[PDB]
RNA sequence: GUCUACGGCCAUACCACCCUGAACGCGCCCGAUCUCGUCUGAUCUCGGAAGCUAAGCAGGGUCGGGCCUGGUUAGUACUUGGAUGGGAGACCGCCUGGGAAUACCGGGUGCUGUAGGCUU
RNA sequence: ACGGACCAAGGAGUCUAACACGUGCGCGAGUCGGGGGCUACGAAAGCCGCCGUGGCGCAAUGAAGGUGAAGGCCGGCGGCG
RNA sequence: AGUAGCUGGUUCCCUCCAAAGUUUCCCUCAGGAUAGCUGGCGCUCUCCGCAGUUUUAUCCGGUAAAGCGAAUGAUUAGAGG
RNA sequence: UGGAAUGCGAGUGCCUAGUGGGCCACUUUUGGUAAGCAGAACUGGCGCUGCGGGAUGAACCGAACGCCGGGUUAAGGCGCC
RNA sequence: GCCGUCGCUGGCAGUCGGCAGAGCGAGAAAGAGAGUGGCGCGGACGCUACGCCGCGACGAGUAGGAGGGCCGCUGCGGUG
RNA sequence: ACAGAAACCUCCCGUGGAGCAGAAGGGCAAAAGCUCGCUUGAUCUUGAUUUUCAGUACGAAUACAGACCGUGAAAGCGGG
């Protein structure tokens, strides 16, 4: 996988095939994160073979549809299990985002896994995501958000567009 | 280098199974072969008459000659630039009929068949294969139950 | 780039004849001009053929010219060669027959007019009869040529009749070694 | 290129880079199109893209 | 008559894809450009063409 | 003044600039190597086959008689397929002439 | 139902121990003049028919050993092709396809050809 | 790694014999005068056939003595049966 | 003008095709002969066949793995007789 | 109903030069502590081959070459050179 | 766009003219066929056929091979 | 009984754990081993074929065919 763009999350489902044993098999949802649909329904192959004895020429994809966000305009906070590889050993992890969006918070989670741990798009597996209350968050990075009368000022406005007016006569402000 | 011995390099191949060692069974000699018959061989080493060399030994080719004890066969052999046809005398203990030219038997019967009705009811079958094609579109019934949620599990160092 | 091979590109075929005569280099562009012309695959063979070296068209006997003019069916025809029509001194009776070669010897002439056939040309032959119709196309033969005995299988191999090349045949010319199964060995 | 991935870039007629065919899918032409995998980038023409 | 109609038709000849390939050393899966990239040819196709 | 031993190279690619080809499969293969008893008494069927000739046309012309008393004893829609009838250049010259017809 | 002769595939048939075998057979058994062979009629060959299923043989049994066939092992090990993937390497992950073997846990324990008997 | 300061002229797959294949030409089961002879360029060209001796081709095979390249049906006679 | 499997040179343009350092034999290992790869000339047909390919049937094989409560060989430890 | 798919005109014959020192890479792989070491297998290259990239470079990534205009790319890149 | 090679074993002798009638690109094997009865005197170019014309595809190259040179050097038979 | 670790006799178990001239591998149980009986297929002679291979030889080998033979009641087997 590359997590490329933004991660759309997909609902995927699918079922082995039928055969005259098995007359009809049962289905098997998940809940992917990738690009796109096809990135998803090769994901949700990875997956469902490495846990049922199942393989994508013996089965089929039934259904892969994208599931929006049920309400993507209330700040949340969103708890990840990951799984992933360094260079010595693999670990299971739990981290904590504020977003938006569930796609959001994961996308995040795999550019977090990139820059604190250097861990690559295909060494991750997310294997939970779950909308946590503001009173069950753990991580101090992202308690410290649970205030009601949240106040804080921008102190070191960088300026930015520095080649707009790049040969200037007054210096730059940054107090603001 | 190595050598150049006849049966250098057959331990695994001229040997027994297992447990299928001691006498030949009879109906390896009590079956026929004519000219025209597909045989692929097989070299035994329990007899070690008329046994064909090791450079032979699962190919396929058909029969021109027939004696007592052994027949005479025509195969193909890739020989560094080109494909020789090659004639073996074989004997008969080191061959089986090859089932392959069978299935192209019985679906020429049943294609002369097939063709004869469908013939004076004017209508048209299908006599050539095709490939398995594309699955057609079909309905999953999830009847009550929904799918059951998969996920990955942890890791757990059991080393 | 494309990743086809030109090894074949060339077709070797003749498109012309390498011989500068202006009498053949006339009946070419006649015969051309019919082969492009007409739709019968007769004058596309004649014109193809006078193209050939002169070890390609052979010469015919007369003999040979009988037996293949004698098959049932074909009477009343005209034997067409595009080599030349030699004679056969062993053969006695000679019928009459409509012949165009490109070359008759002095002694076949003689033996077809006193039959009592004719002798037409090429160029007579395409006013009679422009796509060629009522004709018998021959052709000697060419494994004929001493030449093709020494081609095959190269001499000293099991089961190659082939001739070798020796200045002279006698007892003590290639009849020693691979040829005696007492001296050595024999293919 | 290797000599299976050239034979099988020859029977879809792809003898250059950025040539296009179209394919009719089956078990035959899926499992070509599985070794000549890392070569071509194929997919399901829409009605407007034939 | 398919094997007829689409043999009768000489190989699109395709320019370069316009914008650029993401990767083509790569599977579309891997974030590239090789493969079976199903529903996505018509984007390529629209880009080449 | 070691020198490399053997190798096999480039031999698969030679081998297949002119190709492998399997050998000239004809029909009539040849009879060396057959038993000499069996192609003995072959040998000995062919130089009398001619010996039951004048029998042999007594049933082929007899059989061929009879197969005069056998064989003589037996003896995507309407608009697209008028229009695919119409356009036919020999079995439509009638519709056609009679629409020709038609704006007179 | 089953047995004899000759068999086919040669353990689902083999190995151990135990139980039951009506009828015909199959056997054990009784002899050595004759055929034949030995130290020895034990074996072999020969002439028999008083005796008996004791044994061979048949059928069945055993939380049987074995064999045969399934599941788990396991989409694991391994593996074709791919990347300017990771790692200092040792090696490792991923895409595209194929895909095992123990231990462990279940089921089964000879089918069958021609000829001829018994079960009238 | 070796040759090379500069410029000019000279400088290296030739000819004969033999063989093989391809090709053009004439005649063609024949073919060829090459040796000989006859009648400025000309030492050329032309001609000879009772000058074709001879070469090669038209027959091979065997060490040799030698041998040396479709047959079939029909009656009539003798023989076996 | 001795021979040299050894060293050095080997003279004009364009167009087209285009290699090998491999097999076997050699008092052969700085070289040959041979098969391969190459080019040239073609010819017989076309205007069924073939394939450095897959599919479907069908055989073949003892490597990777795995195994040692399975044979051979190696090999740690207790326990019960 | 020419009996799977896809593709493509095939078959055959002479004559034949150069070559017979090779080297590198992924993967498998033998000797060696290892080596820009010695030795094999498969495929692709360099040799015989330029071009864009890797500052540089026989072999790495892309891609193979008639001479030109426009457009777009690959692999690599976009502080300045 | 231009040059060249290859292929189409492509097309052109039809310049058939007051002795005239100007065609063979069109999806569908084959005749712009014969007969038998119900004024003004006019019309470009071409065709060294070893020539001319039209279509596509292609174009690396050492050793080596082949072709084409209206490339060049010196003499000979002809001819300007 | 003497007789012992080990002589010789006897019963039982015994898939080969022995043996088959030698190196190793393969194969072999009413046998390919062990012991007897008869013997000289270890003879004469055509070609075909496989192995190394150039697909040339030698060596070796496999299938036949024609003779003569051995063996066994025979089917058969045998030209090392
Ligand atoms: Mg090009
Ligand atoms: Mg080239
Ligand atoms: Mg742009
Ligand atoms: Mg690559
Ligand atoms: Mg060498
Ligand atoms: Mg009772
Ligand atoms: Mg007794
Ligand atoms: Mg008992
Ligand atoms: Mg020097
Ligand atoms: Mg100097
Ligand atoms: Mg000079
Ligand atoms: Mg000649
Ligand atoms: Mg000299
Ligand atoms: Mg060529
Ligand atoms: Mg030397
Ligand atoms: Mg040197
Ligand atoms: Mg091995
Ligand atoms: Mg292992
Ligand atoms: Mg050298
Ligand atoms: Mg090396
Ligand atoms: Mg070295
Ligand atoms: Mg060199
Ligand atoms: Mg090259
Ligand atoms: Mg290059
Ligand atoms: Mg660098
Ligand atoms: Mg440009
Ligand atoms: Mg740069
Ligand atoms: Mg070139
Ligand atoms: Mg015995
Ligand atoms: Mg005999």
């Amino acid at each position: 996988m590359k997590a490329s763009g933004t991660l759309r999350e997909y609902k995927v489902v699918g079922r082995c095939l039928p055969t005259p044993k098995c007359r009809t098999p049962p289905l098997y949802r998940m809940r992917i994160f990738a690009p796109n649909h096809v990135v998803a329904k090769s994901r949700f192959w990875y997956f469902v073979s490495q846990l049922k004895k199942m393989k994508k020429s013996s089965g089929e994809i039934v259904y892969c549809g994208q599931v929006f966000e049920k309400s993507p305009l209330r700040v949340k906070n969103f708890g990840i299990w990951l799984r992933y590889d360094s260079r010595s050993g693999t670990h299971n992890m739990y981290r904590e985002y504020r977003d938006l969006t569930t796609a959001g918070a994961v996308t995040q989670c795999y550019r977090d896994m990139g820059a604190r741990h250097r861990a690559r798009a295909h060494s991750i597996q997310i294997m939970k995501v779950e909308e946590i209350a503001a009173s069950k968050c753990r991580r101090p990075a992202v308690k410290q958000f649970h205030d009601s009368k949240i106040k804080f000022p921008l102190p070191h406005r960088v300026l930015r567009r520095q080649h707009k007016p790049r040969f200037t006569t007054k210096r730059p402000n940054t107090f603001f | 280098t190595n050598t150049k011995g006849k049966r250098r390099g057959t331990r695994y191949m001229f040997s027994r199974p297992f447990r299928k060692h001691g006498v030949v069974p009879l109906a390896t000699y009590m079956r026929i072969y004519k000219k025209g018959d597909i045989v692929d061989i097989k070299g035994m080493g329990t007899v070690q008459k008329g046994m064909p060399h090791k450079c032979y030994h699962g190919k396929t080719g058909r029969v021109y000659n027939v004696t007592q004890h052994a027949v005479g066969i025509v195969v193909n052999k890739q020989v560094k630039g080109k494909i020789l046809a090659k004639r073996i005398n074989v004997r008969i203990e080191h061959i089986k009929h090859s089932k392959s030219r069978d299935s192209f038997l019985k679906r020429v019967k049943e294609n002369d068949q097939k063709k004869k009705e469908a013939k004076e009811k004017g209508t048209w079958v299908q006599l050539k294969r095709q490939p398995a094609p594309p699955r057609e579109a079909h309905f999953v019934r999830t009847n009550g139950k929904e799918p059951e949620l998969l996920e990955p599990i942890p890791y757990e160092f059991m080393a | 780039g494309v990743d086809i091979r030109h090894n074949k590109d060339r077709k070797v075929r003749r498109k012309e004849p390498k011989s500068q005569d202006i009498y053949l280099r006339l009946l070419v562009k006649l015969y051309r001009f019919l082969a492009r012309r007409t739709n019968s695959t007769f004058n596309q063979v004649v014109l193809k053929r006078l193209f050939m070296s002169r070890t390609n068209r052979p010469p015919l006997s007369l003999s040979r010219m009988i037996r293949k003019m004698k098959l049932p069916g074909r009477e009343n025809k005209t034997a067409v060669v595009v080599g030349t029509v030699t004679d056969d001194v062993r053969v006695q009776e000679v019928p009459k027959l409509k012949v165009c070669a490109l070359r008759v010897t002095s002694r076949a002439r003689s033996r077809i007019l006193k039959a009592g056939g004719k002798i037409l040309t090429f160029d007579q032959l395409a006013l009679d009869s422009p796509k060629g119709r009522g004709t018998v196309l021959l052709s000697g033969p060419r494994k004929g040529r001493e030449v093709y005995r020494h081609f095959g299988k190269a001499p000293g191999t099991p089961h190659s009749h082939t001739k070798p090349y020796v200045r002279s045949k006698g007892r003590k010319f290639e009849r020693a070694r691979g040829r005696r199964a007492s001296r050595g060995y024999k293919n | 290129v290797s000599p299976k991935v050239r034979k099988v870039l020859q029977l879809l007629r792809l003898r250059q880079i950025f040539n296009g065919t179209f394919v009719k899918l089956n078990k035959a032409s899926i499992n070509m199109l599985r070794i000549v995998e890392p070569y071509i980038a194929w997919g399901y023409p829409n009605l407007k893209s034939v | 008559h398919f094997k007829e109609a689409n043999n009768f038709l000489w190989p699109f000849k395709l320019s370069s894809p316009r914008g650029g390939m993401k990767k083509k050393t790569t599977h579309f899966v891997e974030g590239g450009d090789a493969g079976n990239r199903e529903d996505q040819i018509n984007r390529l196709i629209r880009r080449m063409n | 003044a070691k020198s490399k031993n053997h190798t096999t190279h480039n031999q698969s690619r030679k081998w297949h600039r002119n190709g492998i080809k399997k050998p000239r499969s004809q029909r009539y293969e040849s009879l060396k190597g057959v038993d000499p008893k069996f192609l003995r008494n072959m040998r000995f069927a062919k130089k009398h086959n001619k010996k039951g000739l004048k029998k042999m046309q007594a049933n082929n012309a007899k059989a061929m008689a009879a197969r005069a008393e056998a064989i003589k004893a037996l003896v995507v829609s309407r608009k697209l397929h008028r229009l695919a009838y119409i356009a036919h250049p020999k079995l439509g010259r009638r519709a056609r002439a009679r629409i020709a017809r038609g704006l007179r």
